[PDB]
RNA sequence: AGGUUCGAAGACGAUCAGAUACCGUCGUAGUUCCGACCAUAAACGAUGCCGACCGGCGAUGCGGCGGCGUUAUUCCCAUGACCCGCCGGGCAGCUUCCGGGAAACCAAAGUCUUUGGGUUCCGGGGGGAGUAUGGUUGCAAAGCUGAAACUUAAAGGAAUUGACGG
């Protein structure tokens, strides 16, 4: 997109898997996008907002979605380092 | 036996990128490999790489960023002039917008756009996009 | 596992892998101080010695060559050297 | 089409296997290819276990068994109904039929 | 849960150890290796309880991330877990599926049993393979209660605990129900949950016909 | 031979044993008359067939739980599943038998050294696994 | 596989022209036997003298007399 | 008079979701053809590619059924191909239209070079693959048109591609595989990763979780 | 024919042809 | 040289419409050994070699390295036989949406229109034909190399349905 005139000429921008950086196809029905709800500091209560990950169908078909999702959770901060 | 060390390193990181590995280890390092990995980094196609130094031909660990598609090699290092470079460009590169052809010239190892910028041909090494 | 840390793998995987396939080649074999009973001196013996070492002072053998590691005779002490 | 990855025989690291003769028709069959039966038959029918026991001069006389190893060519094996053709999937499994112990 | 408030406590550990929950199978899956701790001389793999707790907190975080309690569908095709999902759905408002799972539930949009949840929770990946496969067709994230030998083909927040013992299965469906209820505005974290964990326990139908009359005999006498 | 009851006679039977369990009984004749006010059955040979299989289910439903539902049975499925909560939980063992490795693992979690936990002698022989092959 | 060396051009061309003899079109146009066997001798047309008038039967699924001339 | 049975079909009926591209982004499956003719209606051109009469040998002769290959799509970036086999031609036509309607994919248009105005060609050379038919679409400069076989040409034309070089290998005489291979190559135009797509994605609210309150009241 | 017996028929024919050529 | 058994050829008995056969009884060359030839097999994995990369699992053979224990002896260690692992090199197997393929299937038959690691041999619709001729090897049988005229619209491969099966 974004020809020399500068305007973004593209009818939609596809997502990328947050584990393998691959394009999520329009017909990749295996692909998931899921949200993890973080808690607050004191009472461990759901504080409204949340953080989301996208896993491509190929990654979550070879069986590496489990390892990937937890691995993102460390980076964002949801899962403790001592895991 | 192993005859093209660069060809083996390129195939290894291509297979690892297809599988989705975060890191790949290429066993035989060489000067041409490091320069070829350097041009990919400066164009952002791969992440950091570290050369593990043993007293033999060292090993290299590359951080794959997942934004690569193909990093093949042109094993017979054909001599490419500045007049037939575009015929290699459209034969190998997926399009004129992106994709890079790496050739070793007398000014060093670099991509086709820069090789043409300083007006020098050379020997074809490989390509990546 | 798509995110194995090839740069800093822990010691116990290294000792598991083959000498050649480790990140940097390392020899499994070692040299050792050998103290046979009834002498005063200390003999340096390769852990995988192919020959039958002998004290030049006392006429008793120390190690017998085997398939892989040297076979120290009974009653002989052994110490590693600087790992 | 290759019907069997096994090629019908347990030959894997060899080049040649010594032949045998079918116990039913004397056909030269490779030893691996041959269907083998090992029958441990009581030397008396299951109906004569009583009349022999009475006529035996020994009281606690265990009765001998007959040990015969049979080799079949597949032609004789199928005709004698020891092996049976199976569905394309069912051809794969190598577990023997159960002994029907209950 | 890095927080001290969201940490294992001694009583939770005691109920884990009492129900087993840490004794895996004799076979190890290469995906489940990073969850395991050590293998005993018996040959049983010991899961890491802290790793199990974090994944259980992670699964609870995903469940509470959905605004619609009835949206998340909890399923179990084995008797050792059918009771647990019924209680879990009742407590958390989820949609339960017990026993037979008719194929095409998430894919065929004609029959009345058709449903399109936003999250799937699975008692056993091996036993509940059909909903896991259909989830791939329908963009559905999944959570499974996985053992050391269970495949993780379509699993995302696999809890590495157990799925063989009726005690372990019912305990953690109870644990998961407590955590999602604690993260939501239903329990205040401080006082212990009134729902006693053996409510989620699956009971052998051989005891279901003699234990109630024995209690009745004790009450009258 | 040849007295299998078709779908219709069976399928109608199940509906009228869930619609009308209380009214029906184990008598062919009493039930064959209820099936005359609860249903518009075109044929007489059909109701008696329907009435006949109803008794087989009503005789059977008195004992076992046939797939045809019933409120009084369903409420007990509820009561046994949702109650008989033991007053003392099963997961409150006074002493918890502990393998050495689990105690090592609990030690790393820093939740080790609990008094309720009791270490057990490790097994010896490593005789697990089954003898391979037949025999 | 095929050789790809920098100085294997001689092998590549020698192998090519050896394999070019294995398709009928190249064999036919470069051997000369077909040219000699051609009654026309490489000509588009040929004059001739009508020797007789003959009739040829059609193939099996057809049934007709094709009126030809021996020339 | 269209009563949908789907959360996606529910939201599209009452003007909650605004674009087909929103559905494409989240890779949600389309199970009601009434969804697209809402979003994309009075702009789809329908064309039948081939009516091949496949037949099955039975006891009493061979029964004959008809397979219809139908390609649809507006000439702006959406194309679809559907295959339906029935025992009447007319019933096969409507079934193939619906299936083509269900399998509508967006087509990414790129530039051969010197990106000036609206994109005209494929962003990069892509390959489709069905049976033994291999179809490769190659970017072409402005004004070249679609140089291709008749069957891919109409499929590329209704896909919105203006200029494209094409190379095909295999039994192209198998129209179904040849058309499906072209549809395969077209579909993966967005599957291809390109440096202008290297920026990190910002995830938006999913249509299901954003209108979950509306779905409770209406889709009950 | 069986391909092996066609091979035999051809070998017999070749031997006959050599005999006639040797006769000349 | 030796020739027990079996057994091309051959003889006879059967079967059959005929039966130069399948079945049976004999039985030569051969089958055995030494020396010298011949160089072909569905000589098969119908699948070139060397090198790299790309899943999991349980076994198995050899070598090596670790370890609870049982066992052999002895008074202890080794050392053998088991048991639980690890490494390397083999024969394989199961499994998988690695990927490929027309598919059957193949962890190679993958890393191929995103086409290039090195290097051999070799195919170009079916027949004619592995024929004719020439050359060459051989005691011979035959081996190696090896066309054309002419003829033909298919011949083939993998899978589906049906029909049929002594
Ligand atoms: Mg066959
Ligand atoms: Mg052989
Ligand atoms: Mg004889
Ligand atoms: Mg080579
Ligand atoms: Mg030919
Ligand atoms: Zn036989």
């Amino acid at each position: 997109m974004q020809n020399d005139a500068g305007e973004f000429v593209d009818l939609y921008v596809p997502r990328k898997c947050s584990a393998s950086n691959r394009i999520i196809g329009a017909k990749d029905h295996a692909s998931i996008q899921m949200n993890v709800a973080e808690v607050d500091k004191v009472t461990g209560r759901f504080n409204g907002q949340f953080k989301t990950y996208a896993i491509c169908g190929a990654i979550r078909r070879m069986g590496e979605s489990d390892d990937s999702i937890l691995r993102l959770a460390k980076a964002d901060g949801i899962v403790s380092k001592n895991f | 036996v192993r005859m093209n060390v660069l060809a083996d390193a390129l195939k290894s990181i291509n297979n690892a990128e297809k599988r989705g590995k975060r890191q790949v280890l290429i066993r035989p390092c060489s000067k041409v490999i490091v320069r070829f990995l350097t041009v990919m980094m400066k164009h952002g196609y791969i992440g950091e790489f570290e050369i593990i130094d043993d007293h033999r031909a060292g090993k290299i660990v590359v951080n794959l960023t997942g934004r690569l598609n193909k990093c093949g090699v042109i094993s017979p290092r054909f001599d490419v002039q500045l007049k037939d470079l575009e015929k290699w460009q459209n034969n190998l590169l997926p399009s004129r917008q992106f994709g890079f052809i790496v050739l070793t010239t007398s000014a060093g190892i670099m991509d086709h756009e820069e090789a043409r910028r300083k007006h020098t041909g050379g020997k074809i090494l490989g390509f990546f996009f | 596992p798509l995110a194995k840390d090839l740069l800093h793998p822990s010691p116990e995987e290294e000792k598991r892998k083959h000498k050649k396939k480790r990140l940097v080649q390392s020899p499994n074999s070692y040299f050792m101080d050998v103290k046979c009973p009834g002498c005063y001196k200390i003999t340096t013996v390769f852990s995988h010695a192919q020959t039958v070492v002998l004290c030049v002072g006392c006429s008793t053998v120390l190690c017998q060559p085997t398939g892989g590691k040297a076979r120290l005779t009974e009653g002989c002490s052994f110490r590693r050297k600087q790992h | 089409t290759k019907k069997r990855r096994n090629n019908g025989r347990a030959k894997k690291g060899r080049g040649h296997v010594q032949p045998i003769r079918c116990t039913n028709c004397a056909r030269c069959v490779p030893k691996d290819k041959a269907i083998k039966k090992f029958v441990i038959r009581n030397i008396v029918e299951a109906a004569a276990v009583r009349d022999i026991s009475e006529a035996s001069v020994f009281d606690a006389y265990v009765l001998p068994k007959l040990y015969v190893k049979l080799h079949y060519c597949v032609s004789c094996a199928i005709h004698s109904k020891v092996v049976r053709n199976r569905s394309r999937e069912a051809r794969k499994d190598r577990t023997p039929p159960p002994r029907f112990r209950p | 849960g890095a927080l001290d408030v969201l940490q294992m406590k001694e009583e939770d550990v005691l109920k884990f150890l009492a129900a087993g929950t840490h004794l895996g199978g004799t076979n190890l899956d290469f995906q489940m290796e990073q969850y395991i701790y050590k293998r005993k001389s018996d040959g049983i793999y010991i899961i890491n309880l802290k790793r199990t707790w974090e994944k259980l907190l992670l699964a609870a975080r995903a469940i509470v991330a959905i605004e619609n309690p009835a949206d998340v569908s909890v399923i179990s095709s084995r008797n050792t877990g059918q009771r647990a999902v019924l209680k879990f759905a009742a407590a958390t408002g989820a949609t339960p599926i017990a026993g037979r799972f008719t194929p095409g539930t998430f894919t065929n949009q004609i029959q009345a049993a058709f449903r399109e949840p936003r999250l799937l929770v699975v008692t056993d990946p091996r036993a509940d393979h059909q909903p896991l496969t259909e989830a791939s067709y329908v963009n559905l994230p999944t959570i499974a209660l996985c053992n050391t030998d269970s495949p993780l083909r379509y699993v995302d927040i696999a809890i590495p605990c157990n799925n063989k013992g009726a005690h372990s299965v019912g305990l953690m469906w109870w644990m998961l129900a407590r955590e999602v209820l604690r993260m939501r505005g239903t329990i205040s974290r401080e006082h212990p949950w009134e729902v006693m964990p053996d409510l989620y326990f699956y009971r052998d139908p051989e005891e279901i016909e003699k234990e109630e009359q024995a209690a009745a005999e004790k009450a009258v006498t | 031979m040849g007295r299998v009851r078709t779908k219709t006679v069976k399928k109608a039977a199940r509906v009228i044993i869930e619609k009308y369990y209380t009214r029906l009984g184990n008598d062919f004749h009493t039930n064959k008359r209820v099936c005359e006010e609860i249903a518009i059955i075109p044929s007489k040979k059909l109701r008696n067939k329907i009435a006949g299989y109803v008794t087989h289910l009503m005789k059977r439903i008195q004992r076992g739980p046939v797939r045809g539902i019933s409120i009084k049975l369903q409420e007990e499925e509820r009561e046994r599943r949702d109650n008989y909560v033991p007053e003392v939980s099963a997961l409150d063992q006074e002493i918890i038998e502990v393998d050495p490795d689990t105690k090592e693992m609990l030690k790393l979690l820093d939740f080790g050294s609990l008094s309720n936990l009791q270490v057990t002698q490790p097994t010896v022989g490593m005789n697990f696994k089954t003898p391979r092959g037949p025999v | 596989g095929k050789c790809r060396g920098l100085r294997t051009a001689r092998k590549l061309r020698s192998h090519r022209r050896d394999q070019k003899w294995h398709d009928k079109q190249y064999k036919k146009a470069h051997l000369g036997t077909a040219l000699k066997a051609n009654p026309f001798g490489g000509a588009s047309h040929a004059k001739g003298i009508v020797l007789e008038k003959v009739g040829v039967e059609a193939k099996q699924p057809n049934s007709a007399i094709r009126k030809c001339v021996r020339v | 008079e269209w009563m949908p049975v789907t959360k996606l079909g529910r939201l599209v009926k009452d003007m909650k979701i605004k674009s087909l591209e929103e559905i494409y982004l989240f890779s949600l499956p389309i199970k009601e053809s009434e969804i697209i003719d809402f979003f994309l209606g009075a702009s789809l051109k329908d064309e039948v590619l081939k009516i091949m009469p496949v037949q099955k040998q039975t006891r009493a002769g061979q029964r004959t059924r008809f397979k219809a290959f139908v390609a649809i799509g507006d000439y702006n970036g959406h194309v679809g191909l559907g295959v339906k086999c029935s025992k009447e031609v007319a019933t096969a036509i409507r079934g193939a239209i619906i299936l083509a309607k269900l399998s509508i994919v967006p087509v990414r248009r790129g530039y051969w070079g010197n990106k000036i105005g609206k994109p005209h060609t494929v962003p990069c050379k892509v390959t489709g693959r069905c049976g033994s038919v291999l179809v490769r679409l190659i970017p072409a400069p402005r004004g070249t048109g679609i140089v291709s076989a008749p069957v891919p040409k109409k499929l590329l034309m209704m896909a919105g591609i203006d200029d494209c070089y094409t190379s095909a290998r295999g039994c192209t005489a198998t129209l179904g595989n040849f058309a499906k291979a072209t549809f395969d190559a077209i579909s993966k135009t967005y599957s291809y990763l390109t440096p202008d797509l290297w920026k990190e994605t910002v995830f938006t609210k999913s249509p299901y979780q954003e209108f979950t309150d509306h779905l409770v009241k209406t889709h009950t | 024919m069986r391909a092996k017996w066609r091979k035999k028929r051809m070998r017999r024919l070749k031997r006959k042809r050599r005999k006639m050529r040797q006769r000349s």
